[PDB]
């Protein structure tokens, strides 16, 4: 059990779900009732592959997304 | 009393009675609408601030009826 609430972050919330096989993904949903009217209810994304990859996702706007993931 | 004193009073009096007056209504016209923006420019300190917190628009309103943790 991590250390942190599923809303720890007032600015969303956080799941995670790992599969039996290994492979899962931990995800991160906007709040509307927070977050920013841009930023709302989107979702960004980490998942693990069967084999041992660790690749990441979003949905936000190209100029929004990080400098590490794709959308 | 003479006529004299009496005529050069008249004619005084018709001398002052020129002064012209120029127009002095722009000056308000102006006053009035430096004044509105003055008045209604700041709400959108307040616009930008329950745009980038958190909350929504439309529950944004206008009087006296105290905060909250939803409405502004």
């Amino acid at each position: 059990y991590v250390g942190v609430e599923p809303d720890a972050n007032k600015l969303g919330v956080i799941a995670v779900a790992i599969e039996d096989s290994g492979a899962g993904d931990i995800t991160f949903t906007f709040q509307t009732g927070t977050s920013s009217p841009k930023n709302a209810t989107k979702v960004i994304t980490l998942n693990r592959t069967a084999d041992g990859v660790w690749a990441c996702k979003s949905t936000q706007d190209p100029m929004f997304t990080p400098k590490g993931c794709d959308n | 009393f003479t006529l004299i004193e009496l005529m050069i009073v008249v004619a005084i009096i018709g001398i002052l009675a020129a002064i012209a007056i120029p127009q002095y209504q722009n000056y308000v016209a102006r006053s009035e609408g430096a004044s509105a923006l003055a008045t209604i420019n700041p709400l959108k300190t307040t616009v930008e601030e329950s745009l980038s917190r958190g909350i929504a628009g439309s529950k944004i309103k206008i009087g006296t009826t105290a905060s909250t943790a939803t409405e502004t």
